[PDB]
């Protein structure tokens, strides 16, 4: 809700690659984060030289800025 | 042995300062390194454009850094030493160095 | 990080501090030393301190005088900005009323935090010099390494057994 | 809050300098992190070295292999002596050199052989000292010439050792 | 007197590690590395990968 | 006092003897009354 709040909704700001304090990288293996992908379950990913968000998808499959 | 203060010193924190400095009426060039795992000041002396330094110590507190070295007819018969003005625990760190940052380098000169 | 003794943000005197624990204090958190520096920076008049005429503000111009509510608004604005560490303003709701002739601004500051440099001037120290050993243990030994090592043997032999 | 003594091996020093691989381009190749593995670690058995070069140096865990060294520079020879006393006695020569023969100040050099209780003195009228001894451990004859040293010039001992009260 | 102790723990730390592997052996699930790297299944998991 | 430690580790160690050296089958007594069981003993699941 931090990365979201305070930005107007007729911007479109997508909510992709943010980085969201406080979470911790999900650790699971290449094929665990497959799985959790197809069930629009988002995870929080340790990246290259970093860590940020992955996808803004509700349950429903329509991405979250949408919404 | 009186000695007299004549001389004080403050580094700006450079990793790598080098500065020319005249003390005694004699002239000698400075060079001041910053190590990380040791957290710590080595200073290097030597003569004016000299191929390599004539003396390279580890700078500490309340330590007569010259003391070995008064054989030399190119090193200060003074003395050199580091003390605080603050805390009395206070070691010599990185940008504490200074007549007001809280450790005072100085030189002081024999009576002759 | 600009040292300065407190003033207390509810009184305007010097914060010498709860019954408890009276006594005096400099202003540390960036906070609290910005905090005053504005407050002694408005409320002084332009020119009513000695030994610096330039300081202060210029309320004669404005009070008394028909004045334009957004000439006072850029003036007040402009003083904040005159400290070196202040990173923006974020809302300003100037309003006047004529009846009563009054004129009450609101408006807040954001500011950084910095670090300390150095901590020689102010109370602790950082280091943890060892501590000498008492008896003739340094030339004998010690004890605790049986105490341990007893130790370590009682917890394995309570890891064996299922419990 | 932080030790005074920065010789210390560096914490977890192999996951450093892998974590300078720019972003995770070879990460997950299990070719390329083998050959720099096995080059880092060569460097952590150095790294390990470099402390015990400068901590087994001092005289306290100094080994008799190189103590000699240590006590040569000092001009205390091993004669017959055995490591666990040797030392002693360097450490008691050494600290001779800041005494001055009081009750208060012979307590204090009998106290770092005896641990806190094993050992009291008795006091006499005419220059008579005695020297009691309850823990032991180590033989004593050996060590008996220096504890005549740092005594007044004109000091009558006794010396009487048993286990125990 | 007995401070030899201070080899002992060479071995008190070891055996404690050799006690685990054999705790995850015997009573693991459907596995254990040994200092050679190489692994031993548990014995509900070896009686699955066996020949049937 | 380190006579007292001295003790048990005395005795924790002819435990832990008889645990590795527990012939075929030895059942190791501990403190809390539990039952440890020889290595050989551990062993019999293997033996089939």
């Amino acid at each position: 809700i931090g990365a979201m709040a305070a930005n107007d909704p007729s911007y479109g700001d997508s909510l992709h690659l943010k980085t969201m304090p406080g979470m911790v990288p999900f650790a699971g293996s290449d094929t665990q984060r497959s799985n959790a992908w197809s069930r629009n379950a988002n995870i929080y990913r340790g990246l290259y030289g970093g860590g940020s968000y992955i996808e803004g998808k509700t349950s429903s499959g329509q991405y979250v800025d949408v919404i | 042995r009186t000695v007299v203060r004549t001389f004080d010193f403050e580094l700006s924190g450079y990793p790598d300062e080098t500065f020319r400095v005249v003390l005694d009426s004699v002239t000698y060039e400075l060079r001041f390194m910053w190590n990380e795992r040791d957290e710590s000041w080595f200073m290097s002396l030597g003569d004016i454009g000299a191929q390599r330094p004539t003396i390279t110590s580890k700078l500490t507190c309340y330590s007569d850094i010259l003391a070995p070295y008064r054989y030399l007819d190119n090193v200060p018969d003074g003395n050199l030493y580091l003390w605080p003005l603050g805390d009395i625990r206070t070691r010599a760190g990185r940008f504490n160095i200074g007549p007001l940052k809280g450790i005072q380098m100085t030189y002081s000169s024999l009576i002759e | 990080q600009f040292k300065d003794l407190l003033l207390d943000p509810l009184t305007g005197d010097l914060d010498f501090g709860t019954p408890g624990d009276r006594g005096m204090r400099l202003a540390l958190t960036n906070q609290l030393s910005l905090r005053q520096r504005l407050y002694l920076r408005f409320a002084i008049w332009a020119g009513d301190w000695y030994f610096d005429e330039t300081f202060g503000f210029p309320y004669r111009t404005f009070v008394g005088k028909k004045t334009v509510k957004a000439v006072l608004d850029g003036r007040i604005k402009s003083e904040v900005r005159q400290e070196p560490d202040v990173l923006q303003i974020t809302d300003f709701q100037s309003t006047m009323d004529v009846v009563s002739r009054s004129y009450k601004c609101f408006f807040t500051v954001v500011t950084a935090e910095g670090e300390e440099i150095s901590l020689a001037f102010v109370g602790e120290d950082e280091y943890q010099y060892p501590t000498p050993p008492e008896s003739n243990v340094q030339l004998c030994g010690d004890e605790g390494v049986i105490i341990n090592f007893k130790n370590k043997l009682y917890y394995l032999i309570n890891f064996r057994l299922p419990k | 809050l932080k030790d005074v003594n920065h010789i210390h091996p560096l914490p977890d020093f192999v996951r450093g300098g892998f974590d300078y691989v720019p972003s995770d381009i070879f990460s997950g190749k299990e070719n390329f992190e083998q050959t720099l593995r096995i080059l880092l670690e060569r460097l952590e058995f150095i790294d390990q070295k470099m402390v015990e070069l400068a901590e087994l140096r001092t005289t306290l865990n100094a080994e008799d292999a190189i103590l000699d060294e240590i006590g040569r520079q000092l001009g205390i020879y091993r004669n017959g002596l055995n490591d666990p006393e040797y030392r002693a006695v360097i450490m008691i020569l050494t600290g001779n050199n800041s005494k001055s023969g009081t009750r208060a100040d012979i307590i204090a050099t009998l106290k770092q052989l005896f641990g806190e209780d094993g050992v009291t003195t008795y006091k006499g009228y005419n220059y008579r000292l005695d020297i009691n001894i309850f823990n032991t451990c180590m033989e004593v004859t050996d060590i008996l010439p220096e504890i005549i040293d740092m005594l007044p010039l004109v000091t009558h001992l006794r010396v009487v050792e048993n286990q125990g009260y | 007197i007995a401070l030899l102790s201070s080899d002992a723990d060479k071995a008190v730390d070891q055996i404690i590690e050799d006690s685990k592997r054999l705790h995850i052996v015997v009573n693991g699930t459907g596995q254990a590395v040994a200092e050679d790297g190489s692994l031993l299944p548990s014995v509900r998991k070896a009686l699955i990968d066996n020949l049937y | 006092d380190a006579d007292k430690a001295v003790d048990q580790i005395i005795e924790d160690s002819k435990r832990l003897h008889i645990v590795v050296n527990g012939t075929g089958t030895e059942q190791a007594v501990a403190e809390d009354g539990s039952l440890l069981p020889s290595v050989r003993k551990a062993l019999i699941d293997n033996l089939y």
